[PDB]
């Protein structure tokens, strides 16, 4: 695969496991004492690919 | 010594094996879709004995149901293959017989 | 203080970006292309 | 940690198999029942619970299982390739082959039933119990036996895989042929 | 003999369009109630064959039909209509039809690569020694 | 053969780079406090004997946006975002101290 | 022997699916 | 040599066919609850392998299946459901599975230029002498 | 060529009949006394050699 | 003495490589506002000369970049933009260059059968009187 | 002696050979993530050498793996992950493959043209003074 | 191999093959 | 070897060691 | 005293890319 | 012969 | 020879007195 | 000519030799 | 053979045909 | 003179129920004329 | 006699030819109510013959009309309008035209191959016994 | 002729 593939198919795991969240929050908008969820993202791996090491 | 067996060597009996393979994967092609054929390959070594055999071949993915254990992008590069060494068969016996009268003839 | 700094992605520039960047990249691919057809050509010369 | 009841549902398919691979989970409660196989392969498990029961087949290949308790009811077969077992305990009921390959197992109960295939390749076992029954194919490839004991059934084939037997059983009947 | 690889591929493409002109049938009586002989079409099947006992050609047998059910529709004002008002139809699967089509057509252009390439080798073999 | 391959070959290499540069910021439209990713390309000439025709072009990242980004309105108090231009001082894993 | 089938879709199906007839499905093993 | 291009590149042809299979697999599997062999299918990866024993050829050494957590949906009165009323359905992600069949599908085309490229060299190799 | 065709033939089959048992559903709607049909998909593996 | 074609046609072949050279580091430059040491990149011309005073070999005499205006970009953000945030890229235009991708192959391919003829007429003078 | 121009161009066959057996293998394995982060595939080149201490042969010193580092992808599925579910993959670039590909084909394809012509030039001397 | 190999199995219930 | 979790083609009998794995 | 180095695309674009090891370099 | 195949003449 | 000809050569520049002194 | 030809350059950056 | 094949038939009733 | 004749393609490939063909070049198929 | 096959192939590509101009001009009249000499256009088919008594030449015979009625229309302000208001256009298919096309350029170029291979087998002939 | 041909000439 090429890298690009790959790190545009984070993006979409990524928005597809915030969307389930969302889902949950909206399904339990009546639930008595309920706390809502918000998913929280960060940037992965940056790597030197010029260099050697 | 000096006989046509030791002048063309085995590569008289080549030429022969590899039309033979040809034949097979030829007819594996054309099975692939019936079911029920089993896909046949054949041993060279078998045919080298028999100048001085035709098993099956184990599949590598199961069946749909059909039975046919023939796998097409296996018989397009043995079928290549065979057609390459072919032609190298046909060099090599044909330069046999155009060395040989050069030596007669002296020209 | 009650709220969260989102990214400065400007998903308009990197979409330009990306269908410059195609084209660019298949530009040199042709040149790729021709490069080996000129060698093909030159090589009746030893062809005797 | 240690699986809980709620952890436990998290990892259960529809006709009741536990799927444990690559979990954190330490040890399980005890008096166990599993409605179908239980696959507990690459877990840091040290120990299995007493009581426990699989209503299918115990998955532990490559997995760190060091020690199973008696008692323990397995209805399918035993397969703890790569684990570290070092020995068999007595008394377990299993309703299928057991697999021991590459394992440091060192001893086997004796008079031991396999209900189905029995493999020590490549084990450190030096010698077979007394009086053992194998209702199918013995594999001691690459093990360390060279001497039967003197009374053994096998109902398959024996592959002796490389080691040299010296030592044959004085009463011996097989079902199968013997292979180097 | 490469004469019989002609043969094989020769057969194989007389096989892969028996199946195309079965499958063009199957299409164009997908929705058909009535017929000239008094029966629903049914799906339509070429059977091939292999006479394996060198080179073993491809034969058509004959065509098959599936047994599969006619699909039924609840059509009680329909002139053809049975006593519960229901007509019957082929059993023609849109999906599989497809697949046939892709496979009739795939298979066919193979064997004319296995035909040309086995040409070339006739060819050769005549240049052998001259 | 004639170079021009080579030549061509390494801006297309250089590209699908860029590519995946520009692939790494749209995967983090949502991250928290991500600072897009600037890309171009250097045009380093081959020097040495003969006609300088052959110049080489490979990607860079020259810099950050560091434009304020899109405030999320959560009624959070431990919540905060930096107004205007400014950092926040951790150290990561390493014990090594970092902007965020 | 000789054996032969319905070739394409339906033959390539799980058995459950009985498209294909009774009597071609034994033709698939083997016939003199 | 140049053939064992063919063989190298022709194990990757078959290579990238057991990945494109086991996808077409996950695939048709990803909504399905009940399953023969009483095991609720999860996603199967075919994990590849260079067989080092130059020439690097590639293998499938094993069909492995996904580490993920199965799907647990709440379907009380469905007769699979347990005491809970969770039904489990298979981990296939889609996403993954379309990246997987772009991907086996250009890596497929690629080999085939490689098997194209040293066809050609052997056929002049033997030009040479003619 | 590939029996991958085929194995998503064999999926894309089922769909339109699992399709087919949710239509007669919904047009069961208004009917007296209906019970709903439930539709599931079976996993079934091809054993054999390979 | 058809030995001076080969020259010419050598040196034509030569000029034209030169030519594709420059278009290939044109379009690969196309987009880069950066530079090795200071400059940015300018659209390069190989120059071809004729001395004319038997055949007129064509030299190229050195390369030239062209004289239209870089073309400003609004990117105030950039770092590299001055005081009213505007940054230069090179003046590479897409359609010329890819006519003198055109117009050097087709260049180049012709006189190579030029030599190639006259290689041959070389080899019919050898062989006459015999 | 009498054929040193086979030797020299004999050898460019085997070792443009090898080049292409090694591209073979990197995109037959651009795919393969097997085992561990150590043991994973890594891009391997050939390496020409010519010792000049007439003709200088090319020899292949070896083969060498790239230097580039491994690509990384976040996969916590893949059961041979890692603890951050990563799994490192071969440092093979398409493009420079398909670029080594044309390059390795053409140039073996140019030594069977001044093989077949040094040929030539011996059979040519041979008939000196007939 | 010398002998052909066995067909494949595609059962909807493995107990009953 | 390789993989630790590869799969067996054969349908499960319980009683036999499945060798179509590379069971090492 | 020899010439020894990656051939092909490896080694014909600019250091600044450093695929060829050093010691090959 | 295939067991019930459909005939090419008119009923 | 033609003018505005391009060099082969690094561009001698400002930083470094080295070139912008030595011709 | 007697001399080899000189090895190009192709510097990252100018400045840097 | 040696007798021209009959042209087929597309009768829209079999009965007059 | 004994030759056979009709309208080549598509309108004579269709089932004679169409009638498309004139029936003078129909049946100049059988080699009549 | 393979210079009679060039009668026969002959024959064929100009037969074909007249059936595409035959096409031509229904795709452009089907839309065409008025004419130039006062009837109404209507499909034009092309007739082939077979003197069939070695090789058999085809001969168009003539053009002919299509025997389906015109396709009227309801136009009741039409200059051309009759008196209950219809219009009549041409009895043009298009699906029957495209199949034309797709068999009329077929024929054609089938007919052009077996005319080079032909052209061949009479080449060698006069190649035989030197 | 064939009966229902057509003439090339005005009519």
């Amino acid at each position: 695969m090429h890298p690009a593939l790959w790190v545009s198919k984070t993006g979409l795991d990524a928005q597809q496991t915030n969307i389930a969240t969302i889902s949950n929050n909206l399904a339990n908008a009546s639930t008595v004492g309920y706390k809502k969820s918000r998913a929280v993202f960060e940037d992965l791996f940056y790597q030197n690919i010029n260099q050697p090491g | 010594a000096i006989s046509f067996d030791n002048a063309l060597g085995i590569h008289q009996h080549t030429v022969g094996v590899r039309e033979r393979n040809a034949e097979v994967i030829s007819t594996n092609i054309a099975q692939a879709n019936t079911p029920g054929y089993k896909a046949r390959g054949l041993d060279f070594a078998k045919e080298l004995q028999a100048a001085t055999d035709k098993l099956y071949r184990l599949p590598t993915q199961p069946d749909t149901g059909d039975g046919n254990t023939v796998d097409l992008d296996l018989e397009r590069n043995l079928f290549m293959q065979n057609q390459i060494r072919h032609q190298a068969s046909l060099d090599f016996l044909g330069s046999k017989f155009k060395n040989l009268t050069k030596a007669i003839k002296g020209e | 203080t009650g709220a969260i700094e989102g990214s400065n992605v400007n998903a308009v520039g990197e979409m330009t970006a990306l269908i410059d960047l195609q084209r660019q990249f298949e530009m040199q691919v042709k040149m790729m292309s021709t490069a080996e057809e000129m060698d093909k050509s030159s090589d009746s010369l030893l062809r005797m | 940690y240690e699986l809980d009841y709620y952890s436990k549902f998290g990892h259960t398919d529809n006709y009741g198999n536990l799927d444990l691979r690559n979990k954190p989970y330490t040890q399980l409660p005890s008096g166990f029942v599993v409605k179908g196989n239980l696959n507990i392969s690459q877990t840091p498990i040290k120990k299995l619970p007493k009581g426990l029961d699989v209503g299918g087949s115990l998955e532990a290949t490559n997995s760190a299982l060091k020690t199973i308790r008696s008692g323990t009811k397995i209805k399918g077969y035993a397969n703890l390739l790569g684990s570290k077992i070092e020995s068999w305990p007595r008394g377990i009921k299993l309703g299928g082959y057991l697999n021991l390959t590459d394992t440091p197992l060192k001893t086997l109960p004796a008079k031991l039933r396999v209900k189905g295939d029995l493999s020590v390749i490549r084990t450190p076992i030096s010698a077979l119990p007394e009086g053992l029954v194998v209702d199918g194919n013995l594999y001691i490839g690459g093990s360390a036996l060279q001497v039967f004991p003197d009374t053994m059934t096998v109902k398959g084939n024996i592959f002796l895989g490389g080691n040299k037997i010296t030592k044959w059983p004085s009463n011996l009947t097989l079902g199968g042929a013997v292979a180097p | 003999s490469l004469f019989n690889v002609f043969n094989v591929t020769g057969s194989a493409m007389s096989a892969e369009s028996v199946r195309l002109n079965t499958t063009s049938s199957n299409l164009a009586n997908a929705d058909s109630v009535s017929s000239s002989a008094k029966d629903t079409y049914k799906a339509r099947h070429a059977v091939f064959g292999a006479e394996l006992s060198d080179t073993v050609p491809v034969k058509v047998m004959g065509i098959v039909e599936s047994d599969k059910p006619l699909s039924a529709e609840y059509n009680p004002d329909h002139p053809l209509a049975n006593e519960e008002g229901y007509i019957y139809k082929p059993n023609v699967n849109v999906m599989e039809e497809m697949a046939n089509m892709i496979s009739a057509s795939r298979a066919y252009q193979t064997n004319v690569q296995v035909a040309d390439s086995s040409k070339q080798m006739l060819l050769r073999t005549l240049q052998m020694g001259q | 053969m004639d170079r021009a391959l080579f030549l061509a070959m390494s801006g297309a290499k250089q590209n699908m780079q860029a590519l995946q540069l520009r692939a790494n910021n749209l995967a983090n439209v949502s991250t928290t406090g991500f600072r897009a990713d600037l890309a171009q390309a250097r045009s380093m000439q081959a020097y040495g004997e003969g006609h300088p025709s052959r110049v080489f072009s490979m990607t860079e990242r020259p810099g950050h946006n560091f434009a304020q980004g899109s405030v999320i309105t959560t009624g959070r108090d431990l919540d905060v975002t930096i107004e205007g231009s400014g950092w926040i001082s951790v150290l990561d894993h390493t014990g090594k101290e970092g902007l965020t | 022997n000789m054996v032969a089938g319905i070739p394409g879709a339906l033959s390539n199906q799980p058995p459950a699916d009985a498209s294909i007839p009774q009597d071609v499905a034994q033709m698939k093993d083997g016939s003199v």
